[PDB]
């Protein structure tokens, strides 16, 4: 009876610590899913900015036309 | 990534020029400013979209004539180059004097977008073989990238003179002076006839008046069907390699025939639903090709059909075995299976079946002799030569390129009649 009383506290804690570092690796996996939205985003951004940015600089250039003094 | 410059010459050069890049545009959804709505077009500020091709004449009418049809604004400025005089049907006025300080620049323009790309797939040529200034200026530029790039392949989308309806009085002088040295530094001279043009546009389908803008148009619609394969993903894919590979067996047999598929009217579109045994049947007959030269009297060393939207590939196959074996005559023994395929996924517009067919046959040679027979009816008196004689070109030039065309022309004939 000593014998499996100590047997069940072997695999308690080694079921227990298994499901922990488990957990441990699930959450990394969930920071790093995090991390790539600020490249997802970004990117976005910067990319809707060099749009705004490049079609005003067409504008301003095309509104050039004839002075006619 | 296997991109592709697109060089022009000659008024005819930029028309179909002009047209294919319109009609590419129409593909490819963009609209004649460039905006949406990396092979051929190249990025630009403002997501505009810009042609990766240059334009050259020695005449500025054409540049007024790109400007003034529609999609003339996809260009850039930077390509268009432009001389004053015009060679007006002078081959010799594209080639040593004259053109020669145009080409130079050229060149610049060529390296100005080459080194653009990183993966150049190769060249494409679309110019005239009669007309001094497309094909003297062509051909001086394909000897000069030849020498600079022989490791890509060298496309030329020439239009030969129209055989029998003859529109200028020099055609066969510069026609052969423009062959002899084509033949050595291109890969792919598809050749096209408006003797041909006309047949089709008359005879299937229909039509009232037909312009200039309609066979370019139907050029158009072939020369983009044959790269399509490549532009789009499809089940089986090909590139402007394996159709190289797979056509021409020898280094100088590489002369081709274009036909493209289908072409009806509208009485006769309201039958006849499209199913591809019905394609095959439209693109296998004699006078459904840019070749005036009915494909029987010869036999077809090769020929690929590159075929877009969505089929069945097992059909394709069963039809090309089906008409390779049952007219064996027509076909060629020595070599098997002699017929290829490929399928791309998108059709064109609205078109739910589309067929490109290319085919290196020696029913070709017929063409290349009746004009050598015109040149040589022209040359034993010397006519029209002192033209060509003043610009430093001599007289020993049009024998040489006489007899290379003939080297040709027999190269064709023996190994049409060699067996196994
Ligand atoms: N399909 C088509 N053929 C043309 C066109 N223009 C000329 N051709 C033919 O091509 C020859 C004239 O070549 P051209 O370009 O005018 O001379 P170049 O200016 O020296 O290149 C003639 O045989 C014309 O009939 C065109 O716009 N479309």
């Amino acid at each position: 009876t000593q014998t499996l009383e100590l047997n069940r506290m072997r695999g308690m804690l080694e079921d227990d610590f298994n499901r922990k570092k488990a957990s441990i690796r699930q959450a990394v996996k969930e920071e790093n899913q995090q991390l790539d939205k600020q490249k997802r985003d970004l990117e976005k951004q910067s990319n809707n900015e060099k749009l705004n940015y490049e079609r005003t600089e067409i504008d301003m250039v095309k509104t050039r036309g004839q002075k006619r003094p | 990534m296997r991109e592709i410059v697109h060089i022009q010459g000659g008024q005819c050069g930029n028309q179909i020029g002009a047209k294919f890049w319109e009609v590419i545009s129409d593909e490819h959804g963009i609209d004649p400013t460039g905006t949406y709505h990396n092979v051929y077009y190249n990025e630009a500020t403002g997501g505009r979209y810009v042609p990766r091709a240059i334009l050259m004449d020695l005449e500025p009418g054409t540049m007024d004539s790109v400007r003034a049809g529609p999609f003339g604004q996809l260009f850039r400025p930077d390509n268009f180059v432009f001389g004053q005089t015009g060679a007006g049907n002078n081959w010799a006025k594209g080639h040593y004097t004259e053109g020669a300080e145009l080409i130079d620049s050229v060149l610049d323009v060529v390296r100005k977008e080459a080194e653009g790309c990183d993966c150049l797939q190769g060249f494409q040529i679309t110019h005239s073989l009669g007309g001094g200034t497309g094909s003297g200026m062509g051909t001086l530029l394909i000897s000069k990238v030849r020498e600079e790039y022989p490791d890509r392949i060298m496309e030329t989308f020439s239009v030969v003179p129209s055989p029998k309806v003859s529109d200028t009085v020099v055609e066969p002088y510069n026609a052969t002076l423009s062959v002899h040295q084509l033949v050595e530094n291109a890969d792919e001279c598809m050749v096209i006839d408006n003797e041909a043009l006309y047949d089709i546009c008359f005879r299937t389908l229909k039509l009232t008046t037909p312009t200039y803008g309609d066979l370019n148009h139907l050029v158009s619609a072939a020369m983009s069907g044959v790269t399509c394969c490549l532009r789009f993903p499809g089940q089986l894919n090909s590139d402007l390699r394996k159709l190289a590979v797979n056509l021409i067996p020898f280094p100088r047999l590489h002369f081709f025939m274009i036909g493209f598929a289908p072409l009806t009217s509208r009485g006769s579109q309201q039958y006849r639903a499209l199913t591809v045994p019905e394609l095959t049947q439209q693109m296998f007959d004699a006078k459904n090709m840019m070749c005036a030269a009915d494909p029987r009297h010869g036999r077809y060393l090769t020929a690929s059909a590159l075929f877009r939207g969505r089929m069945s590939t097992k059909e394709v196959d069963e039809q090309m075995l089906n008409v390779q074996n049952k007219n064996s005559s027509y076909f060629v023994e020595w070599i098997p299976n002699n017929i290829k395929s490929s399928i791309c996924d998108i059709p064109p517009k609205g078109l739910k079946m589309a067929v490109t067919f290319v085919g290196n046959s020696t029913a070709i040679q017929e063409m290349f002799k009746r004009v050598a027979e015109q040149f040589t009816a022209m040359f034993r008196r010397k006519a029209f030569l002192h033209w060509y004689t003043g610009e430093g070109m001599d007289e020993m030039e049009f024998t040489e390129a006489e007899s290379n065309m003939n080297d040709l022309v027999s190269e064709y004939q023996q190994y049409q009649d060699a067996t196994a």
